[PDB]
DNA sequence: CTGTTAGCGCTTTCAG
DNA sequence: CTGAAAGCGCTAACAG
């Protein structure tokens, strides 16, 4: 434990500039004299100090990650995605929950940089103009993962929530649907307003079915917003023939409330979701959804950050990742 | 040096499965690359692999080439099998 | 460059020791100076590097936390209650997934330790014998969370799994159940063989309603396993009027399972899960599940650990947070 | 100095809601106390509050004793309802 | 290959 | 209260 590097320099009877080498598999050191020292090392119980080194070498081999909430499956999988990769590349990570609130993100980003990180993976649902003023000042590489960025000024990783919007709905147009509604999350959110509705919309105007502003019923992302969004859409008027939901947990509500009034999901109303989270199979008629690989985003995000931190010029700081449709049984 | 499988796992070449595969194929000196639907990528890279978008039922070809080339194949074949993504 | 302790020393015209004492906000340094320094400080934009200070003080103000899988609902909540409190206590949390497997848990420990944490929230589904060994010889405090190990040699937080289960079965027994089965996670993991099955068993031998080792079918903790554990149990001579699932996801796979077979969960066979993650609500017959305070385990697992690091000592190193059930529609 | 609330929030005094009641009572110097079911706990200890297991419907008594009692009480009222736990 | 010489940026006994 | 060295353990130029 306290047997410092110097303590070992004695057992091995070599300098410390030398154990420093053995410890890190340095450039040349006799196989006999290296396993000689590494030998008396384990003998003791010496444990290299990551803080002494951090200081002496200005690198910690730890990244800082700031996601809204590791409690919500979305981020957690994304987080898993990051961790496995940081580890794959011998990095420890520092996790902190911001909860999408403007101050903490900056506090954290400070404590982070203050805690001497080697890179930052930031993720939020609304990357304010200030954030970029902010994030661009950092002294280390920074990348967004599935995070809503505008000027494409700071490296990001994601899938075209716009195309994925279009592709998803199109599927529905191709089958004979003129009255297709759209449930979604907080309107004050880029992913929604910015790309979600955009895709949905152009989808129709592209087919010639301008859309009823009302046909964009929203709500907080829970299963609650589901039976909610349904009841409202239905009784209201026109009783759409198909729905589209901004996530999976909502799509579920969309499906039960539709079964509650009396409709048949596979038939009468065909619904379709986004994300395709575990729960996409955990429902009555399994929910056809638009695949968003949150694990690859995080995995990739961290990997990009890995190059930057190792100075390789791996350009295309804006990475897109294949999304896709998975029709299980929901949509005829 | 070469082998063709068909991912039969419902996630295809994604999430852990793909990292455990790359990783599994990142411990070999011989080169190795995964090809599919026209594109070919370094099977040693996490950015490359998760670019293809490989879904289930997709068909892929693993090609290794180097001093370890031989075992390189047995190794990834196993991991494909025991990780149950491709058989 | 980036900015130093000595810098503030000039701009404030005080001694680096003065600057140190205000950043640390230690007692006594006249309001006259404590003030002067603090301006020189936020105007100059200083940020002290936690690494340099770690070396100096033997303290990093950050804890390691081994964890099975952060992607998993159960631990994701556990990891939020932790973080939540570690923040509350000005603590940063390093984190790496272990995958319940014995060798990683032991590599993380030294990577963590050498990184110099100040505490370690350890949590596994199977504490080993060699486990308590290296844990007892750790330099820094430690406590297990949503994890249990025999000898009680280590501080810890958890629930009464034996009672938690026994009460569930009981809820059924008293209702008119003679045949009730147990679909559970990996029997080779103590959480199952040690307290889950025991609870279940006794509950029966208690009311004198004996048990066929057959009724104890084993699945992994997957939604599918739940569909597989029901079809097997329905492929029994005298089918069980009730089941007890060691998870809610699993229980979700048992519910749909019976439905896709021909039984309507509430009547034909009542189903009671464990944990009470959001999922319970997302199912047709809302799933009645024993309740376990995930957030509370970590909340408490971490706060407790702050006591040990913060030298204060309070007695209750083996906390058992209460439980209860939540009867939804799934059963009486 | 004090008050009695009907904890009506589904999760009772648990999770994020709870971790806040315990934060807000820590911002005030006064001595804050919470009794429930006849046992008492420092409204400032997360390990104490969280270990009681107050369910929806329980009746709890938050009590302040000291210089700022009022600021806090007037404080653990707002939080209580802004976090919707009691009346 | 391997030593030797310096610090990295803070915090601390002690002193006055 | 407030300076003043004395380094925490390491690594990093640069010898040899």
């Amino acid at each position: 434990m306290n047997v410092t590097i110097y303590d070992v320099a004695r057992e091995a009877s070599v300098s410390m500039a030398t154990v420093s080498r053995v410890v890190n598999g340095n450039p040349n050191v006799k196989p006999s004299t290296r396993k000689k020292v590494l030998e008396t090392i384990e003998r003791l119980g010496y444990r290299p100090n990551a803080v002494a080194r951090g200081l002496a070498s200005k690198k910690t081999t730890t990244v800082g990650v700031i996601i809204p909430d590791i409690s919500n499956i979305f981020y957690a999988e994304l987080a898993r995605g990051i961790e496995d990769i940081a580890t794959m590349y011998k990095y420890n990570i520092i996790l902190s929950n911001s909860d999408q609130n403007q101050d903490k993100e900056l506090h954290l980003l400070n404590n982070m940089l203050g805690k001497q990180v080697d890179g930052i993976i930031f993720m939020s649902g609304n990357v304010t103009e200030e954030h970029v003023e902010e994030l661009k000042k950092s002294p280390v590489p920074v990348v967004l993962a599935a995070s809503i960025e505008s000027t494409n000024q700071i490296p990001s990783v994601t899938i075209d929530y716009e195309q994925a919007a279009f592709d998803a709905v199109q599927s529905l147009i191709d089958s004979g649907h003129k009255n297709i509604a759209f449930v979604s999350g907080t309107l004050e959110e880029p992913i929604n307003h910015a790309k979600k509705v955009k895709g949905y919309k152009r989808a129709l105007t592209e087919s010639g079915l301008p859309v009823r502003d009302s046909y964009i019923v929203e709500g907080d992302y829970t299963y609650d917003s589901g039976i909610e969004a349904v009841e409202k859409l239905l009784e209201e008027d026109e009783k759409p023939t198909a729905i589209f939901v901004g996530t999976d947990e909502m799509a579920l509500g969309v499906i039960h409330g539709a079964q509650d009034r009396g409709l048949n999901v596979p038939n009468d109303l065909e619904i379709i979701g986004f994300d395709n989270t575990r729960l996409s199979t955990m429902v009555r008629p399994q929910l056809t959804s638009v695949v968003q690989p949150m694990y690859d985003i995080g995995a990739v995000a961290m990997r990009l950050l890995t190059k930057y931190m190792n100075k390789e010029t791996v350009d295309s700081s804006i990475v897109q990742l294949p999304h896709r449709i998975e029709f299980r049984q929901s949509t005829k | 040096a070469q082998k063709t499988f068909t991912v039969t796992a419902d996630s295809g070449i994604h999430a852990r499965p793909a990292t455990t595969l790359v990783q599994a194929a990142s411990k070999f000196d011989s080169d190795i690359n995964l090809e599919f639907n026209g594109k070919t990528v370094n099977l040693k890279s996490i950015m490359g692999v998760m670019s293809l978008g490989i879904q289930k039922g997709a068909t892929i070809t693993i090609s290794a080439e180097g001093s370890d080339e031989a075992d390189a194949l047995a190794a990834l074949e196993d991991t494909m099998s025991k990780e149950g993504l491709g058989e």
